[PDB]
């Protein structure tokens, strides 16, 4: 088994809110949502790092940290992020991360 | 219970 | 004699067991480490230094034969070999025959193996390319 | 692995050093002796 | 959170429930009955627990 | 961005080409692939972010991202981290990357 | 006398809560918190407005660095001790111990610490390949001082303000003795 | 350690360390519990005067083994001597570890004498970082006056002139 994040993205989201709609008219059961989930974070882990080549950096103050359960989360604020440049300002950002061990 | 290391005579 | 020694037997004593190979075995209770090594260090050529003195201190000096004589010194020179270190791996599948190939780590460094007394006037020692009056400076008798 | 403990240069500078200061020629005698400089054919 | 952090005591085989029922009448100096003993864990309907136990 | 375009878009196919033979399996109609592919390609574009073509204590429309940790190292102030394969979600905005170095300030 | 006091940089201290923790949920529920339980057995937890860094344990210790002032390090005990209240343990403060203070000073004048070392030899230590300062070891009260060559006196191991402050009060005559032009 | 600093015949932590795979940290607790039961056994018993044998620093001594490493003559040795003794005095360089000041002193008597051997070559023979070296050369060329010795400059084998500047 892979880390368990992307639901909580755009993508993620909408995910699951289509798949709970088949869940409501029955199109897919609780094991396929299951494994169909874990197959999305699977293929995602696999396809973001091999075929896209885009650079962004972010620099600020962080308002809190936190480490447990082998993930860090943090809270930055007012913090500028370059992409490729491209500068825009944030109020408040959130970052989830995993290690690079794989788990299970 | 096998012997780790051993010599060999070259040859 | 001494000559013919240092010039040619000492390679030949040199040269004749010049590689030592030691194998360690896989001693594998699981098949995950099936791995056989083969560690060889090899000498190759011998070179002889002038004949010197190492002081207390650690100061290596050239040492003549009246300097030794006055100070109890042995009129000796150092003897380096080159050693090239082999190490080879290779997969343990009971049954099929072990092929070692080298991982690169092929290091090689001239080492010091010891200090060979010096018969003076032999073609190591200062006193052969000395003429009489290098002989007089140096205070040896010609 | 250290190789300067690997070679002890001291067993071959003691064995020369101790076979040409002593006679006892391994580890025969009197194989080496003091040389004579009573005269210059002596 | 701590309190909901303890897993259900339904585990897939029997000798981790006979394991529980006799931690449990280890610590308690007294002997205990039936009921009791299926208030402990999570269920009461007669099952393996009883007969492997007796 | 056309690149967070390319990369949404090579998550909907190869997610779909996984999802044809676990429905196959399971063996509910085929019926139930193009109308899933419908709506996650509606809802995408309604979200309006990228555009297709088809007192201590820890207690959509906010500025995240999600990502994998390399190395976070911390000193007296400063906070390093190297980051790596994630998604980023700040002003209706996604952005995706391969590196990542993340300068904090701790006060 | 001295015309200086020392200025104290780190103060160390040591709290009971009387309880045992939960390290996991302080660490899903606090705020700034650390745990690695793979590599340190406890989860590590630190505040703005005293600047201090705690480390609670699962037997309910806590070890409170970064303070300092007494006083700082312990308002900053007390405000762990009500983070972890607010958290939902029952954490009693109930006492506090201050086991390292260590406190830094200048006597702004180059000392001779090879000197030092050879006169002071049983008290001194002085490795200047390992670390480029002299380790002096009092008997009276025991206090462990960095000298350093530029006048930088680093003074720990102390429990109050009356071991470090005569500590730098017995130093410094045997300190100006050795000077440099 | 111990019997090289007592017989005057003393080496460095990073000689000790070449013949013994030992960890730093434990290797210096080591030294001081020695050295402690050293001078305890020495107050029990017969006392022993220092004068300068347990010396961390120990400069001198390390002056004449590097230069035979580096293959220097006596003259430059001497005067490489000469200006580790006169480093002592200056503020700024004698908290430095003996190692780098016998080096950079080294260093600058080979400058002064046209010894041609590079920064680059006197780091890997003696185990020093060449910034290292360069950073304690550009730091005594400011103080070129006092560490070099006198009647060299007087009998003309040596001049001030020939250290390059920064």
């Amino acid at each position: 088994g892979y880390y368990e994040l992307y639901r909580r993205s755009t993508i993620g989201n909408s995910l699951v809110d289509a798949l709970d709609t088949l869940i409501s008219d029955g199109r897919i059961e609780a094991s396929l949502a299951m494994r169909v989930l874990e197959t999305f974070d699977k293929v995602v882990a696999e396809t973001l790092k091999d075929n896209t080549q885009s650079k962004l950096t972010v620099k600020g103050n962080l308002d809190t940290y936190g480490f447990c359960d082998d993930v860090w989360t943090f809270i930055v604020k007012n913090c500028q992020v370059t992409v490729e440049q491209s500068v825009i300002s944030v109020d408040k950002l959130r970052i989830v991360a995993c290690n690079s061990k794989k788990s299970e | 219970l096998r012997r780790k290391t051993r010599q060999l005579k070259v040859l | 004699s001494f000559n013919q020694f240092v010039d040619y037997t000492l390679q030949d004593i040199i040269c004749e067991d010049s590689t030592l190979i030691l194998e360690q075995l896989a001693q594998h209770t699981t098949e995950s480490d099936n791995i056989s090594r083969k560690y060889e260090i090899s000498f190759g050529k011998i070179y002889v230094t002038k004949p010197m003195v190492n002081e207390s201190d650690g100061v290596t000096h050239a040492l003549y034969p009246q300097e030794a004589r006055l100070r109890n010194l042995t009129y000796s020179s150092g003897l380096f070999v080159d050693v090239k270190k082999r190490t080879y791996e290779a997969i343990d599948v009971p049954g099929r025959e072990l092929k070692y190939e080298l991982i690169a780590e092929e290091s090689e460094g001239k080492v010091f193996i010891g200090r060979l007394p010096i018969m003076l006037r032999s073609k190591n020692c200062y006193l052969s390319e000395a003429t009489e009056s290098d002989l007089y400076k140096l205070k040896e008798c010609p | 692995f250290n190789m300067k403990l690997a070679i002890n240069a001291k067993t071959i500078t003691s064995g020369l050093k101790y076979a040409l200061a002593t006679g006892n020629w391994g580890e025969r005698a009197g194989v080496s002796q003091v040389l004579n400089r009573y005269t210059y054919s002596s | 959170a701590l309190q909901a952090n303890q897993t259900d005591i339904s585990k897939s085989h029997d000798s981790s429930k006979l394991l529980w029922a006799t931690e449990y009448i280890q610590k308690k100096g007294k002997p205990v009955l039936v009921n009791e003993l299926l208030d402990y864990l999570s269920m009461k309907k007669d099952d393996k627990v009883i007969e492997l136990l007796k | 961005n056309a690149e967070a375009s390319r990369v949404y878009e090579i998550i909907v196919e190869s997610v779909v080409n996984e999802v044809r033979e676990d429905f196959e399996n399971a063996g509910i109609d085929e019926q139930t692939l193009q109308d899933l592919k419908n709506i996650w390609q509606k809802k995408l574009t309604e979200t309006k972010v990228t555009t297709f073509s088809w007192d201590y204590l820890i207690s959509p429309d906010e500025n995240l991202m999600l990502c994998l940790y390399d190395k976070v190292t911390r000193t007296k102030a400063r906070w390093k981290c190297s980051l790596k394969d994630g998604v980023v979600t700040i002003n209706r905005n996604d952005y995706t990357f391969q590196k990542a170095q993340v300068e904090a300030e701790w006060v | 006398t001295s015309g200086i006091v020392p200025t104290l940089q780190n103060i160390v201290a040591t709290v009971t809560l009387g309880c045992r923790l939960d390290l996991k949920t302080v660490a899903l529920h606090a705020r700034n918190a650390e745990y690695n339980p793979k590599r340190f057995a406890a989860v590590i937890m630190r505040i703005r407005e005293p600047k201090t860094t705690a480390l609670i344990f699962a037997s309910g210790k806590m070890v409170v660095t970064g303070a300092k002032s007494e006083d700082d390090s312990k308002l900053a005990s007390r405000k762990y001790a009500r983070i972890i209240q607010k958290i939902g343990f029952a954490a009693k403060f109930t006492d506090f111990k201050i086991q390292n203070i260590v406190g830094s000073c200048d006597v702004k004048f180059p000392i001779r610490l090879e000197g030092l070392a050879f006169s002071h030899g049983t008290f001194s230590s002085y490795e200047p390949e390992l670390f480029p300062g002299l380790i002096y070891r009092m008997v009276k009260p025991k206090i462990v001082l960095l000298i350093f060559v530029s006048g930088k006196i680093v003074l720990t191991g102390a429990k109050q303000r009356e071991e470090i402050y005569q500590a730098f009060e017995a130093i410094y005559p045997v300190l100006s003795e050795f000077r440099k032009m | 350690l111990i019997g090289c600093r007592r017989a005057e015949v003393a080496r460095t932590f990073k000689e000790i360390q070449s013949l013994i795979h030992v960890k730093t940290k434990e290797f210096g607790k080591t030294l001081n519990i020695m050295k402690n039961i050293l001078r305890g056994k020495s107050e029990d018993g017969f006392l022993k005067i220092d004068t300068d044998n347990m010396s961390g620093a120990q400069n001198l001594t390390y002056i004449p083994r590097f230069c035979s490493h580096l293959g220097l003559p006596m003259q430059v040795t001497t005067s490489a001597e000469y200006t580790a003794k006169k480093c002592k005095e200056i503020k700024e360089i004698a908290g430095k570890s003996p190692i780098t000041i016998a080096v950079v002193s080294i260093y600058l008597n080979i400058l002064l004498f046209q010894i041609p051997i590079t920064a680059a070559k006197v780091g890997q023979t003696l185990q020093v970082t060449e910034g290292t070296i360069k950073s304690g050369y550009k730091i005594l060329y400011e103080h070129r006056d006092k560490l070099v010795d006198p009647q060299l400059i007087a009998n003309g084998v040596v001049s001030l002139d020939n250290l390059p500047g920064v």
